[PDB]
RNA sequence: CCAGCAUUCAGUUGGGCACUCUAAGGUGACUGCCGGUGACAAACCGGAGGAAGGUGGGGAUGACGUCAAAUCAUCAUGCCCCUUAUGACCUGGGCUACACACGUGCUACAAUGGACAGAACAAAGGGCAGCGAAACCGCGAGGUUAAGCCAAUCCCACAAAUCUGUUCUCAGUUCGGAUCGCAGUCUGCAACUCGACUGCGUGAAGCUGGAAUCGCUAGUAAUCGCGGAUCAGCAUGCCGCG
């Protein structure tokens, strides 16, 4: 697959492409705005000239590994420079600014 | 040419009966144009159906305020009182079928300390 | 903030321009946790007040975009 | 010509109602009726206890009702009469 | 105290009955008439079609395989857990049939309740059905506990 | 939680206001300038036994009606005492203050001054026994269809504080046609701080 | 801290955000009303002596 | 407010006090009256008329006292205690910590749903350094300038659920929306601890919850939005409204 990980062949055009890491719903709409494929066809049933225009737009964006690097780069950045928000990423506690006596069960 | 007013659940209806054929026009809109759910379409027609007044009077409607079932609910009182003006004979037939009450079930006010005007919030022990 | 520039206090901009003009020198007890970090601050060590002491911290080429309040542990835990 | 009365008490206002109307009628000013208007009112809610008892409230409501006066003709004899009007200050006449 | 009855609204646009509107008052999740009415009139159109009959004669004949004869009330003496046979009023035959309709209808599991309710009625018209045994097991509770009155 | 103060339960329906004007742009700062008036006039004229004050904001005029039951302590010469009043208040307000004084007939029927006389006798070291029953017979012989007095607190004793009735006649707190004067007044004693609740039923309206 | 807390509100603070509310009769924060500049308890006992010209009991 | 009367993109221009509505004064319901009941009394049962029938629905109103129930931290406060400090002022921190239990609240675990589009419908409250239209620009939160409004005139404010199409097809998914990254906007001296809200991404836990418990007699149960106090700023909070 273009992302290196598949889309299911029977879903619609927008939502199958949202399984691509880094690509959500509104990122899919900007691509298909440039593609112009009406967004409701079987993605088992396309042409490659149609899908070659799908490829190079994905080639233009931070999609597969690059978006996996740079946030993990930022995690490795801010922890190793102190930077208290680094410690909240570090210990297993919330980051964005919350209390602590309450639930916070996404991180312990 | 008979006239009436209609009030039910905080909304105002003005009903006047010109001699026509049964067409009901709601502030230059129609019934299905303005009110879906044909349950209420036979319900707004209920004062028209008991007395033999089927295809003989067109209705001008001034719906003001409120929501749809309260709006249409105001008309099904206002149709009656406007058609009370025609003949007071069948008033006794209508009054035994209700339809003249102006239902006093206004939405009650929220108490302080209670959520939904009768609901106590919760309880512990 | 968005477009007013990164916020500094007048005393912070004063002594660091006295620091940058000649030579890097002793640490500075700031009471301005609130202030940002400018790219001129790199290599300047300063003392941030934590609530009960001024903790000395370092500024490098990576600790640039944030404020000074990222380096003030005010709530110690175990 | 637009004159608006807005007060707190229905006893004072209705007593002060014809004080403008009938006296301006004496010089023939063609004054409209004392038209009422909806009451801009307000609700204050305050805990009845000193310290505890958030769920036991003590509501207080402030009502300011108002009635309207319009005059068609100028009639400058009434302008001297409207200037010399002497009322209890709860009504706060404004022209 | 004493007996206190409540009110009800007569008509029906289609299938001009009284008890059908009581079923419209059933499955009214959170105050939605027409959202349940959209479920209802689409169902009976299939019921008129999928079985080539008038849906009224399908409806109450299915109800007769649901409408019970005996309730069971109780009696606690120590820990004996006694039961009481109860004659079901002609009020309660109308009411408790609707509960045993709609609860098991939405619990079966298909695409929409347009399809859940429609095949449930045929499972009570042709009375081989899951909700029909709910009537039957109460008789099995009534047949054992008959001895008391 | 005990009985609601029956003045404010009757204010507006039967009993008129005291503060009377209309709110424009300054309705907070009308009150502060007027609450300083009532604290000033109760300061200097507590000895003069001034009961109640009504205030009119009268378009750069301040009209104060005064209820006392004697002018002879309050006007003095007639010109002497009232000029010291208006000179102080015009300095306190910053604008004109017009002063009029109304005498109260039957001084043993006004709740602000009937309760005040008890607190004078308590600070003069008189026990409650002779206190309340003398006060009630003043009110009953003056004409009153019901009088309820109550002094609550330490009785000059050591610790065990308690409320104490003495009342006669009809006190209809829940007939909404009342005309009931109600006021309280504190008392500074040697063994603490006595409170006095006194309210008088005068007769309802038909 | 009472009379300084009356005084600090009646001074000029370092910034206009550091204005707060205080009722000037029983001076405490936590609900001084903006319209009256009066406190939560001090609204009530002053209402029951014929004062605060508008407010009566509430029932509708 | 708009029926009749034309003019109108439009109650707009006229014009009008009908109707609606506004708010002052009456009026009406009292077991008054009919029948039956018991005693014939009170009162009960039924019927009539009537907008309304048995204290019409609701509010406000809470007897004597109970618990030495609550508040010296609203105030007042006797007594005790403090005083170059237990008083006053400033910065900054903290009241927001978190291995873990508990109440109390919302958003959900979906097909009565999700997504998009169309159509239509409220009540009450608020606005002077206060609301800010329209307009333009930003994907947007908004920015820009700015009419009008001290207000039934102008603005907040285009209500949501609803209805009708389209698409979705039963799975941890087109449900979920936390958690978290980056990019932003506002207010304010200043948003790091410690604000709200968008924009992009990320997409867990959970697929009706054990013993046990809680609310509710008719516009209530649940459900959906909106207004306001409080405030520079901030609500799943509480009032209040349909």
């Amino acid at each position: 697959r273009i992302a290196g990980v598949d889309i299911p062949r029977d879903k619609r055009v927008v939502i199958s492409l949202t399984y691509i890491f880094g690509i959500g719903r509104t990122t899919a709409q900007q691509v298909l705005k440039e593609a112009g494929v009406s967004e409701d066809t079987r993605v088992r049933d396309l042409t490659e000239e149609e899908l070659g225009k799908i490829r190079d737009i994905i080639d233009k964006l931070k999609v597969e590994g690059d978006l996996r690097r740079e946030v993990s780069l930022n995690i490795k950045r801010l922890i190793e420079i102190g930077s208290y928000r680094g410690i909240r990423h570090r210990r297993g506690l919330p980051v964005r600014g919350q209390n602590s006596k309450n639930n916070a069960r996404t991180r312990k | 040419q008979y006239y009436g007013t209609g009030r039910r659940k905080s909304s105002v209806a003005r009903v006047r009966l010109v001699p026509g054929e049964g067409r009901i026009v709601v502030n230059n809109r129609e019934i299905s144009e303005h009110i879906p759910s044909a349950a209420l379409i036979e319900d707004i027609k209920q004062p028209l159906t008991l007395t033999e007044t089927a295809g003989t009077y067109d209705v001008l409607v001034n719906v003001h305020g409120g929501g749809l079932s309260g709006q249409a609910g105001a008309i099904r009182h206002g149709i009656a009182r406007a058609l009370l003006e025609a003949d007071p004979e069948y008033r006794t037939t209508l009054k035994r079928a209700g339809l003249l009450t102006r239902d006093a079930r206004m939405k009650e006010r929220k108490k302080y300390g209670l959520k939904g005007a009768r609901r106590a919030p919760q309880f512990s022990k | 903030s968005l477009k007013k520039g990164p916020f500094v206090d007048g005393h912070l901009m004063t002594k660091i321009e006295k620091l940058n003009e000649t030579d890097k020198k002793q640490v500075v007890k700031t009471w301005s946790r609130r202030s940002t970090i400018f790219p001129q601050f790199i290599g300047h060590t300063i003392a941030v007040y934590d609530g009960r002491k001024h903790v000395p911290v370092f500024i490098s080429e990576d600790m640039v975009g944030h404020k000074l309040g990222e380096f003030a542990p005010t709530r110690t835990y175990k | 010509i637009r004159i608006r009365l807005k007060a707190y008490d229905h006893r004072i206002l209705d007593q002060s109602a014809e004080k403008i109307v009938e006296t301006a009628k004496r010089s023939g000013a063609s004054v409209s009726g004392p038209i009422p208007l909806p009451t801009e009112k307000s609700v204050y809610t305050i805990l009845r206890a000193v310290h505890k008892y958030k769920d036991s409230r003590e509501q207080f409501e402030m009502r300011t009702h108002k009635r309207l006066i319009d005059i068609v003709n100028p009639t400058p004899q009434t302008v001297d009469a409207l200037m010399r009007l002497d009322l209890p200050s709860g009504v706060d006449i404004e022209i | 105290k004493g007996p206190v009855a409540k009110r009800d609204v007569l008509p029906d646009p289609i299938y001009n009955s009284k008890l059908v509107s009581r079923l419209i008052n059933k499955m009214m999740i959170d105050g939605k008439k027409g959202k349940s009415q959209t479920i209802l009139y689409k169902s009976f159109d299939i019921i008129k079609e999928r079985t080539g009959n008038d849906a009224m004669e399908v409806f109450e004949q299915a109800l007769k395989n649901i409408m019970p004869v005996l309730e069971v009330k109780a009696r606690r003496v120590g820990g004996a857990n006694y039961q009481v046979p109860v004659e079901v009023r002609p009020e309660r035959r109308t009411t408790l049939g609707l509960r045993w309709l709609v609860n098991y209808a939405r619990l079966r599991g298909e695409k929409t309740m347009e399809e859940r309710l429609a095949n449930e009625i045929l499972d009570a018209a042709n009375n081989t059905g899951a909700a029909v045994k709910k009537r039957e097991d109460t008789h099995k509770m009534a047949e054992a506990n008959k001895a008391f009155a | 939680g005990q009985k609601v103060n029956p003045v404010g339960l009757r204010i507006g329906v039967i009993r008129d206001w005291e503060s009377k004007w209309y709110a424009g742009k300054d309705y907070a700062d009308f009150l502060h300038e007027d609450l300083k008036i009532r604290e000033y006039i109760s300061k200097r004229l507590s000895d003069a036994s001034v009961s109640k004050v009504e205030i009119e904001r009268a378009a750069n005029r301040v009209n104060i009606t005064i209820h006392t039951a004697k002018p002879g302590m309050v006007i003095g010469k007639g010109g002497s005492e009232v000029e010291a009043l208006r000179k102080a208040l015009n300095s306190l307000t910053g604008k004109r203050v017009h002063i009029n004084i109304l005498e109260i007939k039957r001084a043993d029927l006004d709740a602000q001054l009937v309760a005040d006389n008890i607190a004078r006798q308590l600070e003069n070291r008189v026990s409650f026994r002779r206190a309340q029953k003398q006060q009630i017979q003043r009110t009953m012989r003056a004409g009153a269809q019901g009088v309820k007095t109550m002094v609550s607190g330490r009785l000059g004793g050591a610790d065990i504080a308690r409320s104490e009735y003495y009342s006669e006649g009809t006190v209809p707190l829940h007939t909404l046609r009342a005309d009931i004067d109600y006021a309280t007044s504190e008392a500074d004693t040697t063994y603490g701080k006595l409170g006095v609740k006194v309210w008088i039923y005068r007769g309802e309206v038909l | 801290a009472k009379k300084s807390m009356i005084a600090k509100q009646q001074r000029t603070p370092k910034f206009k955000v550091q204005e707060y509310t205080r009722c000037e009769r029983c001076g405490r924060p936590h609900s001084v009303i903006r319209k009256f500049k009066l406190c939560r308890i001090c609204f009530r006992e002053l209402a029951y002596k014929g004062q605060i010209p508008g407010v009566k009991k509430a029932s509708w």
